[PDB]
């Protein structure tokens, strides 16, 4: 059996994948489906910012979705955030 | 409340933790808690490279951007990002379609 | 004038006119021309997939974001950020460090 | 022998390491790095972002640096942005 790290690291692939597979591209979050993943996934301090500017953000390529490697910058951000706010009272 | 995404995020930053607070600084990772979280958390996803301590140490050394012999939980992430790629890549690896489907992933389904 | 990185951008860019402009739009990769490229000038970093025309195939439908069967520069272009990546990784294979050298990369 | 589109590619590697290898981290880009890489191997309309500003969106761990990974990210944008100009105007 996977560790329960390595099931967690099997299962953010999972999440992108409820969103990139509603249509089109089967590796493409665009940027209404990137609306609903942020809206189901991220807590709100993240959610704040606003969906196209999350999008803008995410998208490197300027080709209109998020891809996997895009998404990760989110995953990452999200982690670091996270992380120093367990630190704080 | 939390989301599945939120969940894994949890998962990484309470791995990381379990093992910081074990020696010296308890927020970064020495070489030697680095190893155990690999070695026990990593067993499948790294199972080729905990074979060998040295692929192990380079690893930490190439995660360790501000060269300080400590893992911080940024230059950690880092690592959680480049797995989570890789597990993608291996459930792709010769991927013919047609559409979309995943073989397992890293260290097996 | 132009800087050493400037000029590999350059590259990247001529390749990708060079088969873009010859069927079809002339600005974006249709299939046929999208395979000539990989088989031409991706024909060692790509040599095990090119024996593949369906995994050919595949590569181009990951990359074609917006799913009009072409390929823009933009979607393009990913697929020199993931060989640059992956050229990097192979010099770096099974590495023991201390400190920094490269093997050989992808197609060598 | 590789291709010239393989050899550019590998080359891009290259530009990196010339900065990455300065100091500390061999795959790390300090804040002082990524200002000389950019007066140095970009354009000015990318220069003209400010490199406190191209450093903050590139060091997407906020560890201090530009890994590999991430210097990617610049590439792809000086890429699109290239082959935009060459169309212009
Ligand atoms: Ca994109
Ligand atoms: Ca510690
Ligand atoms: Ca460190
Ligand atoms: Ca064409
Ligand atoms: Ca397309
Ligand atoms: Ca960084
Ligand atoms: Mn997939
Ligand atoms: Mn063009
Ligand atoms: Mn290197």
């Amino acid at each position: 059996m996977l560790t329960e790290l390595e099931k967690a690291l099997n299962s953010i692939i999972d999440v992108y994948h409820k969103y990139s597979l509603i249509k089109g591209n089967f590796h493409a979050v665009y940027r209404d489906d990137l609306k609903k993943l942020l809206e189901t996934e991220s807590p709100q301090y993240i959610r704040k910012k606003g969906a196209d500017v999350w999008f803008k953000e995410l998208d490197i390529n300027t080709d209109g979705a998020v891809n996997f490697q895009e998404f990760l910058i989110l995953v990452i951000k999200m982690g670091v955030a996270a992380h120093k706010k367990s630190h704080e009272e | 409340k939390m989301s599945q995404l939120e969940r894994n995020i949890e998962t990484i930053i309470n791995t990381f933790h379990q093992y910081s607070v074990k020696l010296g600084h308890p927020d970064t990772l020495n070489q030697g808690e680095f190893k155990e979280l690999v070695r026990k958390d990593l067993q499948n996803f790294l199972k080729k490279e905990n074979k060998n301590e040295k692929v192990i140490e380079h690893i930490m050394e190439d995660l360790d951007t501000n060269a300080d012999k400590q893992l911080s939980f940024e230059e950690f992430i880092m690592l959680m990002a480049r797995l989570t790629w890789a597990s993608h890549e291996k459930m792709h690896e010769g991927d013919e379609g047609p559409g979309h489907h995943h073989k397992p992933g890293l260290g097996e389904g």
